[PDB]
């Protein structure tokens, strides 16, 4: 369309702009923007300023340049120019800058400075293909929208639910009373949620210290306003720190079932994020469903073919057979290094000079490899060097042929890198690894866009949070954007989803606490990882494609007895009986009574089962049984149960549950997913080996770089972990009038890198994405041997954690993809009347003009629920009563209206109506309960009043249907869930005594006690969530004294009552991991294996609309031609749609 | 290089020998070759093969004119043809250039046409000397096991 327009000089200047150079200029000056701003962030702290103070003009420089390009834009296409997206955003940013400094000139506030950070996107704006990338990412968001709302729906539904019971608890959380030693009773009148702390007391005063707040000291999380509940629901959805919400609420009445709420919430948020993964993978299958070098190799190899005293060495270029045998010998040489990489490393703090003469052996292996590279040099001279790998290995062996020089011990540490040469083996696996690395070339651009998002978000963050940064009292503050790298590590922090929470509660707390403008700051985090993790989720699809591209590439009488069906029936009654008995034994106290009859029962079942093994054994088993899983399972059932209680621990009663487990084999549905799993582990075992080898690599890295470190003192004020001795002040809060002595120092830092085994230890913890930044930070306090400190010493070390984490972002992410592909092939394997006045009222109601009306009524009820502020004092409460009365009357009235219809079918027919009837019932009942108020359960009834919202979902057509897909999906996978229970149900009991009697205290073991079985179910449930388990693990290595009221032991105490048992948690995380993997594949096969196809159909065909066409078919009969004529109108209408 | 491998490996067994006569020529005016390779000399070389094979030693001919397996089809010799494959003509282009190329292309493309299942017993498509020599050597060891049953001695 353009505007105004003019010839003359304008066309010439535009022709100049049609050239080339200007592009590079604008781009590079944008780069100048990026750099200058990245510096500009350093620092801030309100006023002061330093070097940036001159840059302050320079942004005006960029301004005027860009503005000159705007003068060029005048020559562009005006209104026609607006149509371009990149040009649109560019013009936008231009307006932000013009308005920016244009406001600034009058100033001769900080929001303008925030608007400064908009610039970097222009870097994308100048770059081709990134537009293709982002145009791709936008497409991804659509086939997800429903579920997002569903999340929001839960986020609302739970909120309103939280806006009841938890709002009823909002009456609790907002207040407290207490005194004396922090021993006030929990959850029994006059009780309250406590601040975390290593002690907790909260001076207020309120007698001797108060005792309960969490709306601000814990930060916002309080359920009072609907908004804050929406917040706490976000973080609880994040599967991060939420359990603290639980122990808080539970601290104050009570252990009823808050857990039902948090468990349903966790499990569902889980369910549907898994569904998100399903949507993404569905996009993968969508693109791939239609989507589904030898020449040069022949060239190089045949040139090598024609290519074919020193001449004896030329004979040695091919000779001889020994060169094969020598490879076996070579396996020894690297093996000597395989220990040496540890042996030169082991131990730590100068302990054990294991490399007493190992250096000579290193010189010897260096001599052998040098002899090999030398003979290879004799083999073909320069042609041997033509291959880069040969000269590389030769340069490595020569590097080992060097010397102790020099001062950079990391060069000595490169010997660990020399160990990589041992990875040369493993035939064909390297090719698969090449297939893996090949994907990186594809995903790298998107990774760069991720780097960009990281960049903009980081800078803006720096100019926001760190743009104030300051927070008087009282450490550790951790990362808080005080400097650009700091913001890097912290953005990357919350990006992991690790403990972002505390960051955020430094965030809102930074702006003077919650109010009205400051709380808005929260939005950033909500903008952030919710999109940021989303960006990560987006990354999956890339791999999802690339990886699939690779995929695209008179004994007879007893025989009558055991085989008898009646014997199996007595075995069935025995099954129900033994199950009832073991379930009776599920409580810890059951053994205290007469459990012996149950032992006789389990003995009978073990007898019949071992007899079944005896029956199968006589019929061509043995070696077949050695091959077959089942008969081997029964024979192993025979031998393992026979293991003595003496010598190596065992407990036969725990095996009593196992005897009926064989019946699970009779189910076939589990066998498909299971066969899929056994097919899966074989499919990607090499990757697992690669990961473990990475564990070795980073192990060797950390050990010969950190071993002297971490032997921390208290605090930094001691440095030398030997200079440490005696007491040490601790000032509570900040005031230098509240001293408390402590026999402090030293500290083992929980996870030494003194040992490569310990390296496997801690490195696994960071592998969990759980608790690492603490380890990171203290790693940054490192220096020399026995010393910590300080602040931000040795920042370069921080680079390392990230690097490894980045690799975790690869293969782990690959792992989950792998399963899916087999399943995708597995799915392919799976593919292999009315009358009188009633006639009048029915006509009026059936018209469903009321539908929009009733809908509006419901939404207004929603807003009435939004009214729920529990500040002070009354007035509005009575109004709320009146409102609830209003809606309940309107609704019950409406149900009466519907009652005035089919009646015999209106009371049922279509099921939701019945549900509505339920609603009316609970509504009226609760109302009467309100009348009787002139009682605690009435809250649980008001829940029913909240349940009305679901009716909105009833109106949510082409959305609830997806939930119906979830419903049809729901059944088949449930069989696995029993094992999902059983995996706990075993280990819990298996732990229930072992880790039992660990004493309640205040460690990681208080309201989170291991005591009764159900609580054990919880403490093993946290581990499922990746919720700070390692601390709990740390508690269990030696623990405390008994339950400090139990049988204890004797005079013995001294926390001696617990001992090493890392294996339990460690193994359990993995078992839980694999079991959950099974949960993935189960959900997938039972749903998206159909449901993704359902997305493909609903997005294109009309299989779903056809049901609506049948609904049109309802308004008819059953023939004949007259029915065809009456339906001809609706038919002629339908086909157009 | 191939005969070098076959010789140093199959030492004491293999009996490689050159054949100046064109054995493919071997099968009331008497037949006579118009070629310098007289048919009677060919008969003499065939008898030399009949004598050389009598010792039950391995034999690997180095015939010059036999560019294609089909030529030996009429022979009573029943040769063990070997096929040193180069599937890509461009590769052999660059090979011969790396040191008459066009007729070499028609010939190599011709040998590419042939049915591997019958026309050839072994395909030396391997690029490196080591693996290809391992294959052909394992093959000749297989034939060696085939021709020498334990009962014979
Ligand atoms: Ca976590």
């Amino acid at each position: 369309f353009c505007l105004t327009l003019q010839n003359p000089l304008r066309k010439a200047c535009i022709s100049i702009v049609e050239w080339k150079p200007f592009e590079t200029i604008i781009l590079l000056t944008i780069f100048a923007n990026c750099v200058a701003l990245a510096v500009y962030l350093p620092m801030p702290e309100d006023d002061n300023n330093s070097l940036n103070l001159g840059l302050e003009k320079l942004e005006y420089f960029f301004l005027t340049v860009f503005s000159i390009e705007a003068a060029m834009k005048i020559i562009a296409y005006g209104f026609l120019f607006h149509q371009d997206a990149y040009l649109r955003s560019g013009w936008n940013v231009l307006d932000f800058i013009i308005v920016f400094l244009g406001v600034f000139t009058a100033i001769l506030v900080k929001a303008l400075r925030a608007f400064r950070v908009l610039r970097p996107l222009r870097l994308v704006s100048g770059v081709p293909s990134l537009q293709v990338v982002l145009n791709s990412i936008f497409k991804a968001m659509l086939p997800l929208f429903h579920i997002a709302l569903l999340v929001l729906f839960m986020v609302i539904i739970y909120a309103i639910i939280g806006l009841e019971l938890f709002k009823g608890k909002m009456h609790k959380t907002c207040y407290y009373i207490g005194t004396d030693i922090v021993a006030t009773v929990e959850n029994e009148k006059p009780s309250p949620c406590a601040r975390t702390g290593s002690g907790r007391p909260c001076t207020i005063n309120g007698s001797e210290c108060r005792g309960g707040w969490p709306g601000p000291n814990h930060g916002i999380t309080h359920f009072d306003n609907f908004g804050f509940s929406m917040l706490t629901v976000y973080q609880c959805i994040t599967m991060e720190g939420w359990t603290d919400v639980l122990y808080w609420v539970n601290d104050a009445i009570g252990n009823e079932w808050p857990w039902i709420y948090f468990v349903t919430l966790i499990l569902l948020g889980s369910f549907f994020i898994l569904n998100l993964v399903l949507g993404v993978l569905s996009g993968e299958f969508t693109k791939e469903r239609e989507k589904a070098q030898q020449l040069e190799e022949d060239l190089r190899g045949y040139m090598s073919w024609i290519t074919q005293c020193h001449d004896l060495v030329k004979s040695r270029v091919f000779y001889w057979l020994v060169i094969l045998i020598v490879a076996l010998n070579t396996l020894s040489i690297a093996s000597e290094h395989h220990n040496q990489p540890l042996w030169l490393t082991h131990l730590q703090d100068i302990a054990n000079r294991v490399l007493l003469s190992l250096f000579t052996i290193e010189m010897l292996l260096k001599m052998y490899g040098l002899g090999l590279r030398q003979y290879f040099m004799s083999i073909f001279n320069r042609f041997d060097c033509f291959v880069v790998c040969s000269g590389i290995l030769e340069l490595l062996l020569v590097e080992s042929g060097a010397m102790t020089p020099l001062g950079i011990s990391v060069l000595r540490c490169i010997r660990l890198l020399r160990l990589f040469k041992i990875t040369k083996y493993w035939t064909s696996l390297s090719n698969l690894v090449a297939s893996l690395l090949n994907s990186i070339r594809s995903i790298a651009s998107l990774l760069l866009l991720l780097f960009l998002f990281i960049i903009i978000f980081a800078l803006l963050g720096m100019q926001l949070f760190g743009g104030r940064y300051d927070f008087e009292d009282t450490e550790v503050r951790r990362s808080n954007f005080d400097n650009f790298p700091q913001a890097l590590i912290s953005v990357f922090q919350v990006l992991t989803g690790e403990d972002w929470n505390s960051v955020m509660y430094n965030g809102i707390m930074a702006y003077g606490g919650p109010s009205y403008p400051g709380v808005l700051v929260c939005i950033y985090f909500i903008i952030l990882f919710v999109c940021g993790n989303y960006i990560l989720l987006n990354v999956f699809l890339a791999i999802a494609v690339d990886n699939l591209a690779e995929a695209e590439s008179a004994t007879w009488f007893t025989n009558f007895i055991l085989l008898f069906i009646l014997l199996s029936s007595a075995a069935l009654a025995a099954e129900d009986p033994i199950r009832a008995e073991s379930v009776r034994n599920q409580i810890l106290g059951y053994f205290d009574i007469a459990f012996t009859s149950v032992f006789t029962v389990e003995i009978v079942l073990k007898m019949t089962t071992y007899g079944a093994f005896l029956h199968k054994g006589s019929f061509c088993r043995n070696y077949f049984n050695i091959l077959d899983l089942l008969v081997v399972a029964v024979s192993l059932i025979s031998m393992g149960l026979e293991s003595s209680t003496i010598s190596v621990v065992k407990i036969l009663r725990v095996l009593r549950v196992l005897r009926p487990l064989r019946a699970i084999n009779r189910a076939k549905g589990l066998k498909h997913v299971v066969q899929c799993v056994f097919v899966a582990i074989r499919t990607i075992g090499n990757i697992v080996l690669v990961t473990t080898l990475l564990q070795f690599m980073f192990a060797c890295i950390g050990v010969q770089l950190f071993k002297g470190k971490f032997f921390s003192c208290n605090d930094l004020s001691k440095m030398t972990e030997e200079e440490c001795r005696g007491y040490y002040y601790v000032y509570k809060d900040g005031d230098p009038t509240q001293m408390e002595l402590r026999p402090r120092q030293w500290i083992h830092n929980d996870f030494h890198f003194d040992n490569v085994l310990s390296a496997m230890m801690s490195l696994f913890t960071v592998s969990t994405f759980e608790g690492w930044p603490q380890l990171l930070y203290r790693a940054i306090d490192s220096n020399e041997e026995d010393m910590g400190p300080v602040y931000n010493n040795r920042v370069e070390m921080a680079i390392f954690f990230i690097i490894y984490i980045i690799l975790i972002a690869f293969f782990m992410m690959n792992i989950f993809v792998g399963f899916v592909i087999v399943t995708f092939q597995e799915q392919g394997e799976t593919e292999y009347p009315k009358n009188p006045y009633q006639y009048q009222v029915w006509y009026v109601v059936t018209s469903s003009y009321f539908e929009y009306l009733m809908f509006a009524l419901i939404m207004l009820n929603t807003i009435c629920l939004g009214m729920q502020h529990y500040h002070q004092s009354e007035e509005m409460n009575h109004i709320s009563d009146i409102l609830n009365v209003a809606f309940t009357i309107i609704f019950t009235l409406e149900m009466i209206l519907k009652l005035l219809a089919f009646k015999a079918r209106g009371y049922f027919g279509d099921p939701w109506n019945v549900f509505d009837f339920l609603i009316v019932i609970g509504s009226i009942i609760d109302v009467i309960l309100s009348e009787i108020d002139t009682r605690i359960s009435s809250a649980f009834f008001r829940l029913f009043r909240v349940m009305r919202l679901i009716k909105l979902l009833s109106r949510a057509e082409g959305v609830r249907t997806l939930l119906w897909t979830f419903i049809k999906s729901f059944q088949a996978l449930p069989y696995v869930a029993l094992l999902i229970v059983m995996l706990f149900f075993i280990y819990a009991v298996i732990g229930m005594q072992m880790f039992g009697k660990i004493a309640l205290v205040d460690g990681t073991n208080r309201n989170n006690n291991f005591q009764t079985f159900p609580q054990a179910v919880l403490l093993l449930f946290r581990c499922a969530t990746g919720e700070a388990w390692q601390e709990i693990l740390l508690a269990c290595s030696y623990g405390k004294l008994c339950d400090p009221e139990s049988d204890y032991a004797p005079g013995e105490e001294y926390t001696c009552g617990t001992n090493f048992a890392y294996y339990y948690f460690i193994s359990f995380y993995m078992l839980c991991a694999f079991l959950i993997i099974n949960l993935f594949v189960a959900v997938i096969m039972d749903n998206f294996d159909y449901l993704t196809r359902d997305w493909s159909i609903l997005g294109x065909x009309x299989x779903x609309x056809x049901x609506x066409x049948x609904x049109x078919x309802x308004x008819x009969x059953x023939x004949x031609x007259x029915x065809x004529x009456x339906x001809x109108x609706x038919x002629x209408x339908x086909x157009x749609x | 290089a191939l005969f070098d491998f076959l010789k140093h490996r199959f030492e004491g067994r293999i009996s490689i020998t050159r054949v100046t006569a064109d054995i493919s020529l071997a099968k009331a005016i008497i037949e006579r070759s118009n070629t310098r390779s007289s048919l009677a000399e060919v008969q003499s070389e065939i008898e030399r093969i009949f004598e050389l094979a009598r010792t039950l030693q391995l034999v690997v001919l180095d015939a010059d004119t036999i560019n294609h397996p089909a030529q030996l089809s009429k022979t009573s010799l029943a040769p063990i043809i070997v096929y040193v494959k180069i599937s890509s003509p461009k590769v052999l282009q660059r090979l011969i250039k790396s040191r008459h190329l066009n007729v070499q292309m028609v010939a190599a493309d011709k040998l590419a046409q042939c049915p591997p299942q019958e026309s050839f017993d072994v395909i030396l498509d391997e690029n490196q000397l080591e693996d290809a020599c391992e294959h052909l050597a394992d093959y000749l060891e297989a034939y060696w096991k085939a021709t020498h049953p334990p009962s014979s001695n």
